[PDB]
RNA sequence: CCAUAGGUUAAUGAGGCGAACCGGGGGAACUGAAACAUCUAAGUACCCCGAGGAAAAGAAAUCAACCGAGAUUCCCCCAG
RNA sequence: UUUUGUAUAAUGGGUCAGCGACUUAUAUUCUGUAGCAAGGUUAACCGAAUAGGGGAGCCGAAGGGAAACCGAGUCUUAACU
RNA sequence: AGGACCGAACCGACUAAUGUUGAAAAAUUAGCGGAUGACUUGUGGCUGGGGGUGAAAGGCCAAUCAAACCGGGAGAUAGCU
RNA sequence: GUUUAUUAAAAACACAGCACUGUGCAAACACGAAAGUGGACGUAUACGGUGUGACGCCUGCCCGGUGCCGGAAGGUUAAUU
RNA sequence: AAUUCCUUGUCGGGUAAGUUCCGACCUGCACGAAUGGCGUAAUGAUGGCCAGGCUGUCUCCACCCGAGACUCAGUGAAAUUGAACUCGCUGUGAAGAUGCAGUGUACCCGCGGCAAGACGGAAAGACCCCGUGAACCUUUACUAUAGCUUGACACUGAACAU
RNA sequence: CUUUAAUGUUUGAUGUUCUAACGUUGACCCGUAAUCCGGGUUGCGGACAGUGUCUGGUGGGUAGUUUGACUGGGGCGGUCU
RNA sequence: GCUUGACUGCGAGCGUGACGGCGCGAGCAGGUGCGAAAGCAGGUCAUAGUGAUCCGGUGGUUCUGAAUGGAAGGGCCAUC
């Protein structure tokens, strides 16, 4: 039968030109008053996926 | 017991030493307190961190009547 | 062709190592596991929308 | 059974729900009620085993024309 | 912790606001600041309200 | 009291059996989730009713999108 | 066989013969190989039918952005050296 | 007169020995208790598995019972050997 | 008297007796989706449940907790409107 | 004390000597009144203790009668078994050796016997632990649910009184 | 406006007088060789009871499960950032 | 004493983590404060004062809006 995507994983990770895959940062969603204005700044881009990950990654989209 | 307790190693000491060549920004020493203090080039975080504000060689110098050590970069 | 004799070089394991998961008939975990973390594509939080 | 002489409603099967959603198999039942009805045409009550929708269509069809229907199905009386 | 969260909103009306703390006990009075409002690219007054 | 229920005949028809496929009435749990309740397994297994050589469905109170298509069924795509 | 470690007084086997365990389907990625090549290839189906037809589709040659959008650029930002 | 006494049949099964690859997958031998009764027995019948039945031990329900047996789900599952 | 058929026959269970409680008979209760049946072709001098356990002498104090019974003014409170 | 931890409590009785028994004491670790208390004739394959009788139970075994065991003839198993040319000692060694080291002893092979060892045989340990095993059972564990109970609506309509 | 009293306007709450739904495991007749059932007559009860949908409460009566790990075995104790 | 830099957009280059991540940062843009100025200020001598994702709530936003115009809802930003 056909593979089916990781459909949690398919809301999260965009293919990029490379190959790569782009992801938003953790730590931004109800705690980040406390945190400092640099930090949440830097947390605002989208980011790339480390090369440790890129096997999980690619295996939970096979179509993608 | 009541003890047993530690939190992680934060990685502290020299991470250039002398001479060595450095680029714009780099950090030299992460420290507790000014064991060392910045000079020429050198920049000083809020955690007192040096880093450098120049691209050069690392020298170690001590100078001053309090007989403390001072970096400072050459930039060529 | 693992497990016929010694020769071949991949026999009475045939190359799943020793009484592991990967061992077992049937057995390796699904997809995503991190040893019982909740993996990265869960950690990290959702984003966008499909136009 | 229980099964609407008129409306041919019988039990149905479904879920208890709860709080927390769990599903627990169930039976929904009709409204029956054993009623004697008034015939006109033949002066007597017959008695049948309706259900309260089935009362209902009764006032609004008639007595003789829901009968007829009844009788092309095929029953006892 | 008992020191509770407020928000300073922008007199400017752009609907920008900043988020603190602040303590109940003493200070009953509002706080003002003058603070930088990124939609008018200018330093405004800052005023506290009510996170909700 | 007529009637009606009931009763006696006479005609037809049905009874049971049989592999799967089909429609309908009921309908699990093990298992998976590395536990487990929602969920999954699965409307599967099983039970019951009915029919045929096929069954079922079927001739738009349907889709489309301002252009149009024109019952149902089946296959490949669309598409994990 | 299992172990840091077994002549071990740890497990297994009285012996022989026969049988007895990494397969199959689909999808996906990688390698090898062959073909064609900025193109490649058809599926169902048709078909005297392993041919041929059928390019419906699929992948690739363009990306960036949540998206609208823009595009060898694009996003971020009021704007980016 | 007696859920009276002693004691065969009958029924029970307290002690000991034997036997435990049994003569016997629970018995034999010597003793033991009841022995007109809440006795015992024949032939039929009824109660069916989360159920039965139980003067109640989790006992018994075809040599199987803290959930019988048979088939099916089913090649359940088994991070264990 | 009964009991763990097959290692326990007992001080265990049952027991007559006692007390509490439910039950007015389309009884309570129980088996049954229901019909119905048992209770009982009985009627509180009856039946069910519970505990105690011949007989003799007796069974004291606590209603806060947990149950049960009675009350219903107030507080709180569902579907519905 | 079917209840007392300390404990063989203390005293008395019984014995030559009694951690048991019997009688008391009360210091009831941690009895107690229908989850009954205390007594109680009779009953008991009931528990404990004592006495008489009686005896091979024993001091301390002896002999005898049978049935096996032993021999012959016939028939003819079983559990078990990696393979064996299968000694002692001391030491070593998956840490208790027929098999290693050293050393000693020992002609080859049956039969009747005894069981010290072969960590003997039996049965993938019941104790202990583990598995995000199983099952039953308990409850003011969780989530439900049959049942019971409350009200609204429907089945179900018309006068009167507050 | 408060304390309210009367007065006009609205849902209900019981009680009662009904019968016609409904109930009758009251009597009688018939189906009928019948302690079933059905129909009829009559009495009693009666808009209750009872049942359906919805809903609150109760509910080991019955289910499905959970009930951590580290640890000089485990538990207990302690610990978990 | 005067003040709100406990600034907004960013960020060369580094540190520390398997990773999620955490930490340091000159300099740049826009607007500030204190200084006459050079200059300093992106909280506090530094190192503890903390909790991922899902789901839901709030504000903002020409991002989306299942025929079309809206809207719901979703997205983004701020934030619980
Ligand atoms: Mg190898
Ligand atoms: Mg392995
Ligand atoms: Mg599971
Ligand atoms: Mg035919
Ligand atoms: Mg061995
Ligand atoms: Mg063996
Ligand atoms: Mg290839
Ligand atoms: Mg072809
Ligand atoms: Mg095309
Ligand atoms: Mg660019
Ligand atoms: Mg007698
Ligand atoms: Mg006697
Ligand atoms: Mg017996
Ligand atoms: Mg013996
Ligand atoms: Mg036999
Ligand atoms: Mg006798
Ligand atoms: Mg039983
Ligand atoms: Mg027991
Ligand atoms: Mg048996
Ligand atoms: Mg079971
Ligand atoms: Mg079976
Ligand atoms: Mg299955
Ligand atoms: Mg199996
Ligand atoms: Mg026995
Ligand atoms: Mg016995
Ligand atoms: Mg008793
Ligand atoms: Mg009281
Ligand atoms: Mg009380
Ligand atoms: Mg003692
Ligand atoms: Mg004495
Ligand atoms: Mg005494
Ligand atoms: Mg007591
Ligand atoms: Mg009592
Ligand atoms: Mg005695
Ligand atoms: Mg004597
Ligand atoms: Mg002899
Ligand atoms: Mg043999
Ligand atoms: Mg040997
Ligand atoms: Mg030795
Ligand atoms: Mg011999
Ligand atoms: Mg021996
Ligand atoms: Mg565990
Ligand atoms: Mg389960
Ligand atoms: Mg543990
Ligand atoms: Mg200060």
């Amino acid at each position: 039968p056909k593979i089916k995507t990781v459909r949690g994983a398919a809301k999260r990770f965009k293919k990029t030109g490379k190959g790569g895959f782009k992801h938003k940062h953790a730590n931004l969603r109800h705690i980040l008053t406390k945190k400092a204005t640099k930090r949440k700044r830097h947390l605002r881009p989208k980011a790339m996926v480390s090369k440790g990950d890129l096997g999980l990654v690619i295996a939970c989209l096979p179509y993608a | 017991t009541r003890n047993g307790r530690d939190s992680e190693a934060k990685r502290l000491g020299v991470k250039r030493f002398g001479g060595e060549s450095v680029l714009a920004g780099s950090i030299i020493v992460r420290q507790r307190g000014t064991k060392f203090h910045a000079g020429a080039n050198v920049g000083c975080g809020r955690d007192h961190t040096l880093f450098a504000k120049a691209d050069g060689k690392v020298k170690f110098e001590v100078k001053g009547p309090k007989n403390r050590k001072f970096i400072s970069i050459e930039a060529e | 062709r693992l497990g016929r004799g010694i020769g071949s070089g991949l026999g009475k394991t045939g190359g799943r190592g020793h009484k592991g998961q990967k061992s077992r008939s049937g057995g390796g975990v699904r997809r995503g596991f991190e040893g019982g973390q909740m993996p990265l594509y869960r950690r990290l939080p959702k984003f966008g929308f499909t136009s | 059974s229980r099964v609407c002489q008129v409306t041919g409603k019988r039990p149905v099967t479904g879920n208890n729900r709860s709080h927390a959603l769990n599903a627990t198999k169930r039976r929904f039942l009709p409204n029956l009620h054993s009623h004697r009805f008034w015939v006109e045409s033949e002066k007597r009550f017959v008695t049948l085993r309706v259900s309260a929708k089935g009362m209902r269509v009764i006032d609004k069809k008639g007595i003789d024309t829901v009968l007829a229907e009844l009788r092309a199905r095929g029953e006892k009386y | 912790g008992i020191r509770e969260k407020i928000k300073l909103v922008s007199s400017a009306g752009t609907g920008h606001f900043y988020t603190t703390t602040k303590n109940k006990r003493t200070k009953p009075e509002k706080l003002e600041l003058k603070k930088f409002d990124p939609v008018v690219r200018q330093h405004v007054i800052y005023k506290e309200a009510k996170i909700k």
